[PDB]
């Protein structure tokens, strides 16, 4: 692989680690989710363009579509959470235990 | 042998279709008829077994056990109907259903030709017993007892299943005939040692072996009367039957492997007999006596000689009958005085003479008075052990003393002395209880009249 | 929520599962997972309260992370071989990513923490749906890619699932959490035999689904979500508690009940290869699940707990809504062992 | 067909049946006041279904046959022994209060189900929103403990939140001495032992908690004793109310569907009455529970489902 | 004797009863015919008769 | 591990290929079919019990439908299971026939020529 | 008058009928294991002029 | 209430001899109890016990003991008359046994 | 000493003690997503290192 491929995979790893490590806000973790989606889009586009897979050129667009759904879903949940507590802090999602 | 299996499955809907005041009569009559039918299995051959089909076979080792089970069912029916009088009709039918299912499972267990079917039935016997103990027991510890009865068994039997399937991947069959005919020696390796332990420890925990016996006092004390009868009479003999079956594939690894179990059994018979000398509960004494006798049977199976096998068979049948009779005897007094303390009710020979005669006969048969089959089995086992090593006569001898002591001790504590003054509700014995005692005791002496019927296949 | 909207959402969840199950393209499988999650989120929030919202949020976060890892694995596999078909997974790193993502989706240990919380936060119907229908798609993909699996990783996760399920369920008084921990342990059992025989996985999944459906339908029939709530049922419907006890016996794995059939067969299969130690450990660990099933049976059926006065009024009314498939489910979850060889029809 | 999601999907919608006279009405007042006569008159003039006050045996009249059952199998409480010995050590007072609250909840569910199924109005004497005053009168007199009040509050909190308050609350005000004189003239030997402190506590509970807090949900029609006999005047006052302030106008068709599914299936209504909180006044041991349940199942029309008891003349059972 | 309608009346729901009985008889007839055809087809393929 | 999914000539969702018509059908008195009917009867009884009806007498048409449905499903289930086992045996025998080197039939020795170690019990 | 007697005591034929059915099933099972009938080296025998099988 | 719940008092045990001085201890219904006693005594002692013992006592000799005795008498007679040893240490003919070629 | 104490201490009581302790350890989680998502990160790294690097 070239340096670009490892750079994109490194960005994906950074975004995954950022989501997995929460600080306080749910919006920051949602942003990390969108970052992972963006890195996946870039990597898939590079792989498809490099190998000249013509019919696969539409797959990244489809990816983006479902990405939007995820984003919307998250935002919806965020609203409800805030309406319960006045803050989007993940410390308040502790009514259920193991 | 469906001619015995189908009538029990017909006992089921007969019980569930009976009138509210006729369940006991129908169940008792048809259980007795089934026992009479099963009596035909005693006509055994001298060379091979009665191979009924691809699934079921009757050997000289299993026929007396089947007869004992089918005979025990009416006795449990008679014993249970006293303390279940206030129970509703549906729950009485459920109790009878549990007893019938247990008998069906035992009947199918004692005749399965394959080892895996034997395992499935010998494990299916757990559910009705646990339900009976934990639902119709009297005190609060019964729940705990149920747990001790369950996991103690399963922790021993889960490895066996693994071993079983492993064997079928190596030899290609679990049929007992093919297993016997195509037997091969076991080498001395760690894999074979652990295969031996997996094949043996389930039956060891079922007997139970000393140190693995803690479930038995709890389960046999907390269970109702019918539960105690079936636990002491038949369910303990599953371990012995399974061990006698499975030892055919463990040679010659058995000589090296048996030592710890032999020492455990001998020192444990001594220890349990000694424990019986200081027991304030009447049911716990009988439970520990059962442990001692089963330790003797373990030694007999483990030394692996023909005389030892005959002794094991005779002792198993004799102990089943004797322990059931003793548990019923104790339950009569418990139903009178609603307590299990042995020194609470004394001098009962003054108030209940025929009941004291039954107590005397049961205690005499417990200590193996000749020429009862108890003594026949005990003496055959002792002779085999003496051939195995002349020093065993020490430990066995000590047992023969201590046993007698506690047996007579029990009698002397309950029947002799002076009656307790403030206990003024000792009603005269009923016909049901006397008939239960007589139906327990007469087959024992009748069997003494013809002992080759309970001496097993090695005869 | 409108009944039409609820029906549409349930159909969308089912359609996502079937899209995963009928596809030959990795993109279509990922799309099926996406659609299933999107339609599943509102089903968890059908009855609105803060606990349901928290459960839905946790479920969404977990499933989104798992789906992103799934997409990454697919992209890496495409990079090292321009293949989109669901097949032997030509790259090992992509296969590790796939195994971890599917384990997170299934709730396998150590990605198990979300299952008890989500199950406790939602209603009994949503819990039924989550613990029965939501297992099909990841297990189907795992069955399809079984040849290239790394046995060490899945066997580790399966053993951890069994251990953690038993230990966690040992401590629960809430019925939904007990069901969640049982689900984790059964997931471990199904994934332990996957590298050796997928037919055993399918059989175990079917038996577990039947048992779970019967259990959840009995819990819906008597409106109990706690042990103490279920301890009142004998004073209202004793037949329900009796059937509950036999169902718990079957789920415990005791012969001759049907719950014995999968484990038995799985053990046998693992002894057709060498694999002796793992089945022994798995059975010894399943004894814990048996223990807490037995404790529940003690609380609900084998003893009678004290009741309340107002229960008398409940004696005068009957159950309006009746589940038509409950008797068949109970019978299949208890009396099916003699039909064991019929499993040959599965392959 | 039974009402459910299918009936709502096609056709059936509740909001079309409401014809400006839905109007759940409750008429409150102290003991021995003539609220029952006023309720009957209001129902007769407005053409609404009248519901007599829910007593100990209200549930028996709605199931099986309408005949009441034995107090041991139904209620397990006595009002007469509450009057005789309000401080009994067997917890009769709170047991009676709890059973009465459960009966009122069942009656409210029945009235709501009738209104939503037919569109016809209903008139009630007391409601779950009015019961608490009696409880307060029990607590201030030392008749019940504080834990009883806490359990009552828990059950009320989990139950009364799932229904709608009445449209119009009618109150009849009678002075305590007049109540005592009416009780004296009535002649029932048990009500003679009601002290003036009990009635005073009921009156303070009403006038300080019930009316002030029910005035926020909807307007309250208060009538003195003298202006309660003219039922036509009260009815014509009711016909000229502007009801646009409560939760009722803000109810669309889906919430009506949910409420209609809740009011039927009375087991769902009564679910939280028997929460596993173990107060000695209402907790029953396993042996007595078993005995009483077995006794209940032996009643002539109770062992099986309503249509499957052949001992009360049910035919063709083997084809149902 | 019921205070309510008790929608299940003294007579059964004849439509549902007839549908159930008809389904049972149709299933039994189909099974018998299928078994007959299977036996004939097997005998033809293996050439017994 | 999937053994039979990739077997050549397999129709995806057939459940009963034409080749299975070459096997004898299960008898209508097959004990497995009788057990399936028993399962249907048990389902009917439990259905009566749950709904608080006379268990043995409530609905004869419902119980008949239960038994019939269970028998009807069991017949085809047994057909497919027998077909699968026949396929397994056929494939096994063909593979053994086509690979003689892997399955050699070596010389048979009488027990008068094999030395077996004797382990005395004493 | 026997209607009541039968409706009370009809449960007393289930067990004998089960026993007879079990005997019949045992005979049917015996019928399927005749592959070595009159063929063992120990009991091989020339048939009598009239009999067809040595055992059923 | 100083109590924990509402319970029935523990009932006293009923004595069967109070209503039926000749009770047999089987049931509270005198006729049902008498017939229970009758069936137990008839089918336990009269049918199973005595007839079963008679059946077992006369069980035909399938263990083949008399046959073995007669065969032993025949063999002993022949061997004693012909001068052969009564029993041989080998139960299998050595002509049919092939020992290994080399023992070194 | 033997039956009521030590035979009880070794087999059943030790097993019960160990199972109860492990149950308390496993099920004592506060329900905060932060902690076990950190655990997820640790698990992913360990699985990438131990199993994925050895193929
Ligand atoms: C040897 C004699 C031969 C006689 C031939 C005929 C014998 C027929 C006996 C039938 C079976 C015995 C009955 C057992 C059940 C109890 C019945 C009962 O309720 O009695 C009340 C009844 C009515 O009296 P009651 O006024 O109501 O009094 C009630 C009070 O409670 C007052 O009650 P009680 O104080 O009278 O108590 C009853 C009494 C007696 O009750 C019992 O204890 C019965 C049980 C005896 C001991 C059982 C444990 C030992 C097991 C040995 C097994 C042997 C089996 C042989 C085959 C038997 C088949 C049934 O107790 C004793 O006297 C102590 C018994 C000590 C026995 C020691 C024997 C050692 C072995 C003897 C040799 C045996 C082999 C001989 C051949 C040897 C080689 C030549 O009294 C009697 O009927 C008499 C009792 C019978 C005594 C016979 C003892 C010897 C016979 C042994 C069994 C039969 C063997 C037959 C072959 C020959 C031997
Ligand atoms: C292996 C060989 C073959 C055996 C197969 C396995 C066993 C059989 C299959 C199992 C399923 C069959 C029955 C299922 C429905 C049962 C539901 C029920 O409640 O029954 C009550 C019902 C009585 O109710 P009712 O008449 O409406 O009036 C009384 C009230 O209902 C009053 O009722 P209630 O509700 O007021 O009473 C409350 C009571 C009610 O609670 C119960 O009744 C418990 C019933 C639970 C059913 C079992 C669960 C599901 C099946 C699994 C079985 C496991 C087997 C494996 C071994 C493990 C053992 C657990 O609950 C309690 O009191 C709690 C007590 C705690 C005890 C815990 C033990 C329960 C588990 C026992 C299961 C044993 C197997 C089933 C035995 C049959 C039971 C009737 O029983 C019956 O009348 C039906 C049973 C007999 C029908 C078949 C007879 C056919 C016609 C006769 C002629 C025979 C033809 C022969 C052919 C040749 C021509 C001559
Ligand atoms: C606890 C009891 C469990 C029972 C489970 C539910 C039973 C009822 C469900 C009815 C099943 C409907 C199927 C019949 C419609 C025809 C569909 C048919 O074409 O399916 C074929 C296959 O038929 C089905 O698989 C057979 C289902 C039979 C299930 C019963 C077996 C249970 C094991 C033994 C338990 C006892 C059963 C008792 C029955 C009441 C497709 O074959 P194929 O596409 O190539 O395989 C896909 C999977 N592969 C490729 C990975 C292999
Ligand atoms: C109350 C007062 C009591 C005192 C008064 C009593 C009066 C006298 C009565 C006592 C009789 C004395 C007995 C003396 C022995 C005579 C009987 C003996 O000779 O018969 C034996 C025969 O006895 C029977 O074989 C033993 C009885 C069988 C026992 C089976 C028990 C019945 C089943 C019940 C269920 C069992 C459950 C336990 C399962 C194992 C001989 O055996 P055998 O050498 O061959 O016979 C050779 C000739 N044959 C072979 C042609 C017949
Ligand atoms: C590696 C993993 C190995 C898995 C071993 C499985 C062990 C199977 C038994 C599990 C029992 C667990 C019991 C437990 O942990 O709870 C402690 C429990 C607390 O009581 P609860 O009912 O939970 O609470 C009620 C009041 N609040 O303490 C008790 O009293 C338990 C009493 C009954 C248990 C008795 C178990 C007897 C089993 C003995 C032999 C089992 C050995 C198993 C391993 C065999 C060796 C290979
Ligand atoms: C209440 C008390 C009950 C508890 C008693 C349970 C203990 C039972 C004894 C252990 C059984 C484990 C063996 C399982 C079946 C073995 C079958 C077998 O033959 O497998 C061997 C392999 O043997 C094993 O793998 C066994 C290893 C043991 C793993 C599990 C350990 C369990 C605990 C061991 C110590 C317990 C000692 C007995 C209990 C003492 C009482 C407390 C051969 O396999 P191959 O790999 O093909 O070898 C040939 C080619 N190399
Ligand atoms: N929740 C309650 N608690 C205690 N007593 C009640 C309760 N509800 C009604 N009662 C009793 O019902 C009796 C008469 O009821 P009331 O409605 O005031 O008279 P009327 O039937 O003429 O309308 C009174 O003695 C009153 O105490």
């Amino acid at each position: 692989m070239p340096l670009v491929y490892m750079n994109i995979i490194m960005a994906f790893a950074i975004a995954l680690a950022g989501l997995l490590m929460y600080r306080s806000h749910l919006m920051s973790s949602l942003l990390c989710l969108e970052g992972m989606m963006l890195s996946l889009f870039i990597m898939s586009t590079l792989i498809i363009l490099n190998t000249h897979f013509t019919l696969a050129n539409m797959m990244p667009i489809i990816l983006l579509v479902f990405a939007a759904c995820e984003a919307a879903l998250g935002l919806s949940l965020l609203v409800m959470v805030s309406n319960t507590y006045g803050t989007d802090y993940v410390q308040n999602l502790n009514l259920l235990q193991c | 042998m469906l001619k015995i299996i189908i009538p029990t499955t017909m006992l089921l809907p007969m019980t569930w279709m009976s009138k509210h005041n006729m369940i006991w009569i129908n169940a008792t009559v048809h259980s007795l008829l089934i026992s009479l039918i099963s009596l035909s299995l005693l006509n055994q051959l001298g060379e091979n077994s009665l191979n009924f089909s691809l699934t079921f076979f009757s050997d000289s080792l299993s026929a007396p056990l089947l007869v004992l089970t089918t005979w025990l069912l009416p006795l449990m029916l008679m014993a249970s109907q006293s303390h279940l009088s206030k129970e509703t009709t549906t729950r009485k039918k459920l109790y009878i259903t549990m007893l019938i299912l247990l008998q069906l499972f035992l009947i199918m267990t004692f005749t399965a030709t394959e080892l895996i079917l034997f395992y499935i039935l010998f494990e299916a016997t757990l559910v009705p017993t646990l339900i009976i103990i934990t639902r119709w027991g009297n005190q609060t510890e019964r729940l705990n007892a149920g747990l001790y009865f369950l996991f103690y068994t399963l922790a021993g039997s889960l490895p066996l299943l693994v071993a079983l399937v492993y064997i079928q991947n190596t030899t290609g069959s679990l049929n007992f005939l093919i297993i016997h005919y195509w037997s091969h020696p076991l080498s001395n390796s760690w894999s074979n040692i652990f295969m031996w332990l997996a094949c043996i420890m389930a039956f060891m925990v079922k007997m139970p072996l000393y140190g693995l016996h803690l479930w038995l006092p709890k389960a046999h004390v907390e269970a109702p009367i019918a539960g105690s009868m079936v636990l002491a009479a038949v369910l303990l003999k599953l371990g012995g039957y399974g061990m006698m079956r499975i030892t055919t594939i463990l040679n010659p690894l058995t000589n090296y492997m048996a030592y710890p179990f032999l020492m455990l059994s001998m020192w444990g018979m001594i220890m349990t007999s000694s424990i019986c000398l200081r027991q304030t509960d009447l049911k716990s004494l009988i439970a520990y006596s059962s442990v001692s006798h089963m330790a003797l049977v373990i030694v007999a199976i483990m030394i692996q000689t023909p005389w030892s096998f005959m002794g094991a068979t005779a002792l198993m049948i004799a102990h089943g009958l004797t322990s059931s009779m003793l548990f019923c005897l104790a339950n009569t007094n418990y139903e009178r005085v609603h307590s299990r303390t042995m020194i609470l009710a004394r001098g009962l020979q003054t108030l209940l003479p025929l009941m004291a005669t039954w107590w005397l006969v049961a205690s005499l048969t417990n200590l193996a008075l000749p020429p009862s089959i108890n003594l026949i089995g005990e003496l055959f086992i002792i002779t085999a052990s003496f051939s195995w090593s002349n020093i065993t006569i020490i430990l066995m001898g000590m047992n023969m003393m201590i046993t007698a002591l506690y047996s007579l001790y029990m009698l002397i504590t309950t029947q002799r002395g002076k009656y307790t003054h403030h206990i003024n509700n000792i009603k005269p014995s009923f016909t049901r209880e006397n008939a239960l005692m007589a139906l327990h005791i007469l087959p024992l002496l009748l069997l003494t009249l013809n002992p080759k019927m309970i001496l097993g296949p090695l005869y | 929520m409108n009944p039409i909207i609820y029906t549409t959402l349930i159909m969308t969840v089912m359609s996502g599962t079937m899209l995963v199950m009928i596809s030959s393209h990795w993109l279509l499988i990922w799309i099926g997972f996406e659609m299933n999650l999107l339609a599943m989120i509102p089903v968890l929030m059908k009855n609105f309260n803060p606990r349901a919202t928290e459960a839905a949020t946790k479920y969404f976060l977990t499933q989104a992370t798992a789906s992103m890892m799934l997409m990454m694995a697919i992209i890496i596999n495409l990079l090292y071989s321009g293949q989109w078909t669901i097949t032997k997974m030509f790259n090992p790193v992509a296969m590790t990513m796939m195994t971890m993502a599917l384990a997170m989706k299934l709730g396998l240990s150590p990605f198990h923490f979300w299952v008890p919380e989500v199950t406790q936060g939602i209603s009994l119907q949503a819990g039924l749906l989550l613990l029965t229908w939501q297992k099909l798609a990841p297990l189907s993909v795992l069955c399809q890619i079984s040849q290239s699996i790394n046995p060490n990783l899945m066997l580790t996760m399966a053993m951890l699932s069994i251990l953690i399920g038993g230990w966690g369920g040992l401590n629960q008084t809430q019925l939904r959490k007990i069901m969640a921990y049982s689900s984790i342990a059964h997931m471990g059992w199904m994934t332990a035999v996957l590298p050796y025989n997928t037919t055993m996985t399918i059989l175990n999944l079917l038996i577990y689904i039947t048992m779970t459906l019967a259990m959840f339908m009995l819990l819906i029939h008597s409106s109990a979500t706690t042990t103490l709530s279920l301890s009142h049922t004998w004073n209202k419907m004793p037949v329900i508690t009796s059937l509950m006890m036999v169902t718990l016996l079957s789920m415990g794995g005791l012969p001759p009940l049907s719950g014995f059939m999968p484990k038995w067969m799985i053990i046998q299969e693992m002894t057709k290869n060498e694999s002796i130690i793992m089945p022994t450990l798995m059975a010894m660990t399943a004894l814990l699940n048996l223990y807490f099933y037995m404790r529940l049976a003690y609380s609900s059926s084998l003893t009678m707990f004290p009741s309340t006065n107002n229960m008398k009024m409940k004696w005068q009314f009957e159950h309006t809504k009746q589940m038509k498939l409950l008797p068949t489910m109970i019978v299949l979850s208890t009396l099916v062992l003699p039909m064991t060889p019929a499993l040959s029809s599965l392959n | 067909l039974q009402y459910g999601p299918l009936a709502f999907v096609l056709g059936e919608r509740t909001t079309r049946k409401l014809t400006e006279t839905s109007k759940v009405i409750t008429v409150d007042g102290n003991i021995c006041s003539g609220k029952g006569r006023l309720a009957r008159e209001i129902a007769e003039k407005l053409g609404l279904r009248h519901f007599p006050e829910a007593g100990i045996h209200y549930a028996d009249s709605t199931t099986g046959d309408g005949k009441p059952l034995d107090v041991q199998l139904s209620g397990n409480c006595s009002l007469e022994k509450f009057y005789d010995d309000p401080k009994s050590n067997d917890g009769n007072s709170y047991r009676l209060q709890s059973w009465l609250y459960a009966s009122r909840l069942l009656q409210y569910a029945d009235a709501l189900e009738h209104l939503l199924s037919t569109g016809q109005g209903v008139v009630l004497e007391r409601s779950i929103y009015s019961d608490f005053v009696f409880l307060e009168a029990m607590y201030r007199q030392g008749f019940i403990r504080k834990q009883c009040v806490e359990h009552y509050n828990e059950v009320k909190k989990v139950t009364a939140c799932e229904y709608l308050p009445p449209h119009v609350v009618v109150y009849v005000d009678v002075p305590v001495p007049e109540i005592q004189s009416r009780i004296q003239k009535k002649g029932n030997p048990h009500e003679m032992k009601i002290t003036a402190a009990y009635l005073q506590d009921i009156e303070n509970a009403y006038k300080k908690t019930f009316l002030p807090e029910m005035s926020e949900k909807c307007e309250v029609l208060q009538y003195s004793a003298r202006e309660a006999e003219d039922a036509e005047k009260v009815v014509e006052d009711i016909e000229y109310l502007k009801c646009d302030k409560g939760p009722w106008p803000d109810q669309d068709d889906r919430t009506f569907h949910r409420l209609r599914m809740l009011v039927q299936n009375k087991l769902e209504v009564l679910n939280y009455t028997t929460i596993p909180v173990y107060l000695p006044e209402i907790t029953i041991g396993a042996h007595q529970s078993d005995r009483v349940f077995q006794k209940f199942t032996e009643l002539p029309g109770r062992k099986y489902s309503p249509g499957y008891n052949e001992d009360v003349g049910d035919k063709w059972i083997w084809l149902k | 004797k019921f205070y309510i309608r008790e929608p299940p009346h003294g007579s059964p729901d004849w439509l549902k009863v007839g549908l159930t009985l008809g389904t049972s008889v149709f299933l039994w007839i189909y099974l018998i015919k299928q078994h007959k055809e299977d036996v004939l087809e097997y005998k033809r393929r293996n050439g017994l008769e | 591990m999937t053994m039979m999914s990739g077997r050549p000539g397999r129709v995806p969702l057939q459940f009963l290929p034409n080749e299975a018509r070459s096997l004898p059908p299960p008898k209508l008195t097959d004990p497995r079919l009788v057990y399936m009917g028993f399962l249907g009867y048990c389902s009917g009884l439990i259905d009566n019990a749950i709904r608080r009806r006379p268990v043995v007498s409530a609905g004869l048409h419902r119980q008949l439908l239960y038994v019939t449905s269970f028998v009807f499903f069991g017949y085809y289930l047994l057909k497919r299971q027998d077909y699968m086992y026949a396929l397994r045996d056929h494939d096994m025998f063909a593979y053994v026939k086509s690979h003689p080197e892997d399955f050699p039939e070596k010389d048979k020795k009488t027990y008068g020529e094999i030395l077996e170690e004797f382990h005395p019990v004493r | 008058n026997v209607l009541q007697i039968v409706r009370d005591h009809w449960v007393h034929i289930l067990v004998p009928v089960g026993f007879v059915f079990g005997c019949y099933l045992d005979r049917r099972s015996d019928e399927k294991l005749t592959a070595f009938r009159n063929k063992s080296l120990l009991f091989k025998r020339e048939l009598r002029p009239n009999e067809e099988v040595t055992w059923k | 209430p100083t109590i924990r719940l509402q319970e029935d008092p523990d009932p006293e045990d009923e004595n069967l001899y109070e209503k039926n001085p000749d009770s047999h201890g089987y049931d509270k219904d005198p006729i049902v109890d008498l017939w229970n006693m009758r069936v137990v005594f008839f089918f336990g002692f009269s049918i199973v016990l005595v007839l079963g013992s008679t059946f077992v006592a006369y069980l035909p000799d399938y263990r083949m003991q008399e046959w073995a005795r007669r065969e032993a008498e025949r063999l002993v007679k022949y061997r004693e008359a012909n001068g052969l040893p009564l029993m041989e240490s080998n139960c299998f003919d050595p002509n049919k046994i092939q020992l290994p070629e080399d023992e070194d | 000493l033997l039956d009521l104490i030590w035979l009880e201490t070794i087999l059943p009581k030790t097993t019960s003690f160990i199972q109860m302790k492990m149950s308390i350890m496993v099920s004592n989680q506060k329900g905060l997503i932060k902690l076990y998502f950190l655990s997820f990160l640790i698990t992913i790294m360990i699985s990438m290192t131990l199993f994925n690097y050895h193929e």
